[PDB]
């Protein structure tokens, strides 16, 4: 098994680029892991605090009570009893699939596939839902697993009839923003959402296609929005 | 007086000045001012017209 | 029976095996008959299954992938030196197939050229000189770089292989898996039945 952490060129992933762009070697590797983290580090106020918050206690002394207690009311597990849960988890159990996972696997990934990713792809959300049955010990791996396994695939491999509502959105606001025109996206909110043009998911579909359709750009963390192309 | 900011104000905040579609639509002169803010340095008065109307 | 649909390459396969006729003139000269096929498109769609059913089904049948020049030698334990056959010269009444022919070198490349249009190799080597038959028909798979292939253009901008190299093939075919979900679907119940 393997965990590789990887760099991304220009020190910076541009959210303007394709992440075949942001990255140097061979693109058939991007088809061999089953998932990446494009993590980003976007600046912002409370966030910072209370993150801030964290590390200070770390450096004071006060995080080792914080987790013997934490271990003391069960929330927290110790690193030894867990790498002994974990090689009791693989030596003991091996979970299958049930039909009802599988079922939405295969719907899902249609609409995916629709949308847009290969055959592969779903295949490697079998083992997430089988890891997660291996945890719980569980004979067979269940539904509930995948809900969070395409949450994470979404929220890893989607770094970087509604569909019909969400590309209307597309074609009224290439009429309501001509190119190198600028707006905010509380503005749509109040104009078109409030309205009750589109309602708000399209909203923020819409604006998750047409980024990538390079028709528009989303900057200052959505204070500024901007269509960039056609 | 801030000359070129009192009108810029009136054409934005319209409530501040004004007291049966009177109830809903705000004056053209002062909607029409917040697309001229949204718009680019040059503008294709044909997409802006369309720009417009879209919005009444 | 892996493959649903592509009846003109399944048609294809059956006129590669079948061959046509060659011919000898009073000049001396010779006439090519056999036929070779190309494949290109995403990797993974259906390139690796065609092939591996025409490799396990023909006769003759020798997997390539990027010594099949046949003009190398090896020695043995006391010296002495032997050459080494190749698959192309090894097909010959038979096929080739090759996978990862975008994979290949230079080299094979060059020594190909021959080998499909004069069905002859032309070794020529330090002390070594020889003229091998080399009459086998060929089956190849290429994907393009960015793995996603632009159906709006050949292959000579989305695989970049010589102009010269890619009509040595009599038949080319590109699959793209353009997804149809209810057709897709019937496909994939099998699969998802061995599952």
């Amino acid at each position: 098994s393997v965990l590789a952490a990887a760099n991304p060129i220009y020190g910076r992933y541009d959210d303007l680029k394709s992440p075949g762009d942001n990255i140097d070697f061979q693109t058939t590797i991007l088809s061999a892991f089953d998932m990446i983290f494009i993590v980003k580090d976007d600046h912002n106020e409370e966030r910072d605090i209370s993150i801030a918050n964290h590390v200070i206690n770390i450096h004071t002394g006060n995080a080792n009570a914080m987790q013997n207690q934490q271990e003391e009311n069960g929330s927290e597990i110790s690193i030894e009893k867990m790498k002994r849960y974990i090689t009791y988890c693989r030596l003991k159990c091996a979970p299958r699939l049930s039909p009802q996972a599988a079922e939405k696997l295969s719907s899902n990934f249609v609409t995916i596939r629709k949308q847009l990713i290969t055959i592969r792809q779903l295949e490697a959300i079998i083992r997430i839902t089988e890891s997660l049955a291996k945890l719980e010990l569980s004979p067979i791996a269940q539904e509930r697993h995948v809900d969070e396994a395409i949450r994470l695939f979404q929220a890893s491999t989607m770094d970087a009839t509604s569909l019909s509502e969400i590309r209307r959105f597309e074609q009224e606001l290439k009429r309501r923003l001509p190119i190198g025109w600028s707006t905010s996206y509380q503005t749509l909110r109040r104009e078109f959402v409030d309205t009750h043009r589109f309602s708000q998911l399209a909203l923020d579909k819409a604006l998750y296609a047409l980024e990538k359709h390079e028709t528009i750009q989303l900057r200052h963390q959505g204070q500024n929005i901007y269509r960039s192309g056609v | 007086p801030s000359y070129k900011s009192n009108i810029e104000d009136n054409l934005l905040s319209w409530e501040q000045v004004l007291p049966d579609l009177d109830k809903i639509m705000a004056p053209v002169l002062g909607q029409l001012f917040k697309l001229y803010r949204e718009a680019n340095m040059t503008i294709n008065i044909y997409d802006f017209y369309i720009a417009f109307r879209e919005t009444l | 029976p892996s493959i649903y649909g592509h009846d003109h390459i399944k048609k294809a396969i059956l006129l590669m095996l079948m061959g046509g006729v060659e011919k000898n003139l009073e000049n001396g000269s010779h006439l090519r008959g056999d036929i070779n096929i190309l494949m290109v498109g995403d990797p993974s769609t259906a390139k690796s299954q065609l092939l591996r059913f025409v490799l396990n089904t023909a006769s003759l049948a020798i997997a390539t992938t990027g010594g099949l020049t046949a003009a190398v030698t090896t020695d043995r334990e006391t010296g002495e030196r032997r050459l080494e056959a190749g698959a192309m010269v090894l097909a010959d009444r038979g096929v080739v197939c090759i996978d990862e022919f975008d994979k290949m070198t230079d080299v094979d490349r060059v020594a190909i050229h021959e080998v499909m249009e004069q069905q002859t190799v032309t070794i020529a080597k330090a002390g070594i000189h020889t003229t091998l038959n080399a009459r086998c028909s060929v089956i190849a798979a290429a994907n393009p770089v960015f793995g996603q292939y632009d159906v709006n253009r050949d292959p000579h901008q989305n695989i970049a292989l010589p102009d010269s190299l890619l009509s040595r093939f009599d038949l080319l075919f590109v699959v793209t898996d353009d997804i149809n979900e209810i057709r897709d679907r019937s496909i994939s119940e099998h699969v998802l039945r061995t599952h």
